[PDB]
């Protein structure tokens, strides 16, 4: 089976498709959604990452900022201020961003790192 | 109809020795040295690795990540070999008991003897103790005497946890003996499979608790 | 007499095994509860959760088998005859 | 009879067997494998 | 010999167990783990190639 | 006498089985609680949760059946006659 | 004497049944707790939750009835007369 | 003697009833806990939750009353006189 | 003798009351836990939660008082004199 | 004899008080757990939560003191002399 | 005889203290669990949570010390000599 | 006789220590569960959570060591010789 | 006589070890439950969580091994011969 996934940014639809499994990290702890699942509302951690897993492709890793997450009978919906796919990230820019003193951009950089497979 | 703690015995320098209890121990030791030299004969760096090599590397980096998150690896790398030693040497030492002997059966466990387990546990003790004082030279004041129990606990715990664990099978395989032969094979198989499992898990536990006791001996 | 000691040893061994069984059974139950919940909350976490789980079990069953050993010492090599 | 949970000399024996075996893969396995890693 | 014939009547079912289920499985897995390092050394060859 | 030892063996076996029953019953209960909760959490996760669940049970019932064995050793092949 | 053995058998059977009752009662309770909670979360999950629930019960009551059997073996076909 | 058997029967019946009481009491408690929690979440779920709840109780009290029966068999129609 | 039976009856009644007390006490505790939690979530749910709560208690205390009755039957109208 | 009955009464009273203590202690504990949790959620709910809490305690301690009474009846006005 | 009564008193007092210890220990544990959880949620709630907590303890330890008193009455001023 | 009293004292002390061990073990377990959970949700909260935790333990172990003391009074300075 | 004291010592030691086993087993279980849950969502926490966890275990197993010591004192160096 498969579950419908939709990631919407504040001013754009980041992604929309179907998936086999969906891993992310709520403020309360990491979590993995599967095609059927309890209705749920949660808030992703500040430097969260979203790994979508699809049947015939390679898994799609996304960095998310200020995200919220909700699972319903129709599928998963992730609400983000901003999102950045894995094949769009400068790991060195994200690295120097990670060592900032500003918590917000530090979390942005940590998420961009998590997406690229570092940290 | 059966009585536990019976193995042949003798003496060597006034100390009493088990005439049993040492043959299967040496079988385990020579097996580990064997597969180790077999590794060395079929080791590689840029090939496809042999089954022995993949087995041992899985074990090795498992223990390695355990150590490194428990302690800074550089701080005490010497525990990594000591860990692997403990694992395989105990693993086989229980799995050696899989083979069927009884007519009285003396190919069975080395851990069914209190002294073998006592030696392993108290060696682990001397090592992490000297490591603790090598590093440094309770959480509440009046809680302190409990702490005294704590480190007298660990070698005891490590010792009897293993003995009783294998001794269990060391008894059960005997009991089931007097169960009728035309039926005994099925519970025999069931218990033997579960004993394989428990031996594996128990070697795992002894190794992991070894590492963690090293750690809490060596942190700061 | 002698049989009185034998009976005392049998009852004592029984108590030791009963305590061991209660402890091990409930301890493994309460540990597996967390294991299943973790695997239900995150599946790819299974291979991870098998490290703390079996640590816990290694402790729990330990107390069990120690008792088992002493039960033998009570029943077969009774200390006082 | 045999208070078999009181130690016996056999202790020392396998300590020896354990010691050397540790020393064994102190050279023969894991320094090679850690370098392979 | 009764006890031996019985215990290895059990041994037969034990290694029938292992040859039907487990060692095929670890064959799958160690084949995969050999394939991975094989592919990565092939990739190193392809990298020096490039 | 001899019957005194027999009675001690019967009481000891009883205690061993009682401890086993308490341990196994509550352990399986506390494990199945997590199993059912996971199933409700994710229906498909069922085929996945049957791996840790039965591991837990394999431990719990283990302590039970070990006791069972020793209970037999207490009642039928009583160590001291 | 002989009645001493009979009394020992009665007490042992009593202990076995008491342990069985505690184990089964609390195990079924702790399993039904999860069942009811799941059915309170998702009503149409009921037909699903009856699969893991009855699995758990199948284990719990198992330990019970095994004890029951052995209790009979203690009381009626007492091993040592 | 004969009174020794009678006393053994009384103690055994006592143990059986005690185990039954512990099992039933705690099992019904742990089931009603889930029932009340469900009714605190969704009031109009009450009429629904009475199906799984009473199923659970039907199991729990079962183990109780079975013991009760056997207690009678221990006390009134004592197997061995 | 006769006093031996009397003592057996006293011990059996004691066991029955002890089991009853454990069962009732813990069962009412685990039920009131859910009651208080529900009333802490929704105050105006109190008048509602008193329906399932007292149902649960009606079951729990039941097992208690049944035991109480039988305890009397053990102590006053002892079955075998 | 007579002292045998006296000893049986003392042991029975002991068992009754032990069961009472376990039941009351754990029941009050499990009730106060919910009370404290409710007061940690909503401070001004305290004056409210004291209604269900003390109801629960009124039940729990009840089973205790009943036992206490019967313990006296076992120890002082022993039914059979 | 007289020593038989003395032994019965010692065993009864032992049972009373054991029940008291189990009850008090677990009750205080289950109460402190809620206390710590509340203080982990809201630090400045500590000074508040010490009101319900110590109420609960005041109940739990009560059952303990009552038993303690009666244990003395069993051991020193034994009711029947 | 005198040895009968000695045996009663040994059994009573055993019961007292067993109750103490159960109470302390489970109480510390249920308290450390909350401690670890608080540290898991909030690690920095550790230095804070060590205040309520050790309070709880101070209560739990208290009941233990009190029993320990009385066990000595049962075993060494037996009240009735 | 002397064997009566020996039997009392064996039964007392048995009780002490049984209490120890129950306490340690369930305490380690309830602690490992929290450990696994913390590692479930926060696998990284495992390294940190190993500080409070082993503290808890250090307490729990403490009560166990203390009992173990005293059990030896009951069995080998029996206080009263």
């Amino acid at each position: 089976a498969e579950l419908n996934v939709e990631i919407v940014a504040v001013d754009r639809n980041i992604w929309s498709g179907t998936a086999k499994f969906l891993f992310t990290r709520t403020t309360v702890g990491e979590i993995g959604i599967l095609p059927r699942h309890i209705p749920l509302v949660a808030q992703l951690v500040d430097d969260a990452m979203v790994r979508v897993e699809r049947e015939g492709e390679k898994d799609l890793r996304i960095a998310v900022d200020g995200g919220f997450l909700s699972v319903t009978e129709e599928g998963v919906s992730i609400l983000a201020e901003s999102a950045e796919f894995e094949s769009e990230i400068d790991e060195a820019a994200a690295k120097q961003d990670s060592e900032s003193d500003d918590p917000r951009i530090a979390a942005r950089g940590r998420a961009r790192l998590r997406a690229v497979g570092a940290i | 109809q059966i009585e536990v703690g019976e193995h042949h015995t003798a003496t060597w320098l006034g100390m009493t020795v088990n005439t049993d209890t040492v043959l299967s121990t040496a079988i385990a030791g020579l097996i580990v040295i064997a597969l180790a030299f077999y590794l060395r004969a079929k080791v590689t760096s840029t090939d496809v690795p042999g089954g022995v090599q993949l087995f041992f590397e899985a074990i090795t980096i498992q223990m390695r990540n355990q150590v490194e998150s428990a302690i800074g690896m550089r701080i005490a790398p010497f525990v990594l070999p000591l860990a692997v030693t403990i694992f395989v040497f105990i693993l086989i030492s229980n799995w050696l008991a899989v083979l069927p002997v009884q007519y009285t059966e003396l190919l069975k466990s080395a851990a069914a003897d209190i002294n073998y387990v006592l030696a392993l546990a108290l060696f682990v003790f001397v090592c992490y103790h000297t490591a603790g004082i090598w590093r440094r030279g309770g959480h509440v004041t009046l809680l302190a005497p409990i702490n005294l129990v704590e480190e007298v606990a660990k070698p005891i715990s490590l010792s009897l946890r293993l003995f009783g664990n294998i001794f269990a099978g060391g008894i059960l395989v005997a009991l089931i003996a007097l169960f009728p032969p035309y039926i005994m094979w099925a519970p025999n198989a069931i218990w033997k499979a579960f004993d394989l499992f428990v031996g594996a898990i128990q070697a795992f536990i002894f190794a992991l608790l070894t590492i963690l006791y090293f750690s809490q001996a060596m942190e700061l | 007499m002698d049989p009185t000691i034998a009976a005392g040893a049998l009852i004592g061994g029984g108590l030791i095994m009963a305590g061991g069984a209660i402890g091990a059974g409930i301890g493994d139950g309460v540990a597996g509860n967390a294991l299943i919940s973790g695997v239900a909350r995150q599946p790819e976490a299974q291979g991870r959760l098998f490290t703390p789980f079996f640590i816990t079990v290694g402790l729990v069953e330990a107390a069990y088998f120690i008792n088992l050993a002493f039960m033998a010492l009570f029943v077969f090599a009774t200390p006082v005859k | 009879s045999s208070n078999f949970l009181i130690p016996n000399g056999t202790f020392f024996v396998v300590l020896a067997i354990f010691l050397v075996v540790l020393a064994v893969i102190g050279t023969f396995v894991v320094p090679p494998i850690l370098k392979v890693l | 010999m009764s006890t031996f014939i019985g215990q290895l009547f059990g041994f037969a079912v034990i290694v029938y167990l292992v040859w039907r289920f487990i060692v095929p499985l670890v064959g799958r897995l160690m084949s995969a783990r050999q394939d991975t390092v094989r592919q990565q050394l092939a990739d190193a060859a392809a990298a020096a190639d490039r």
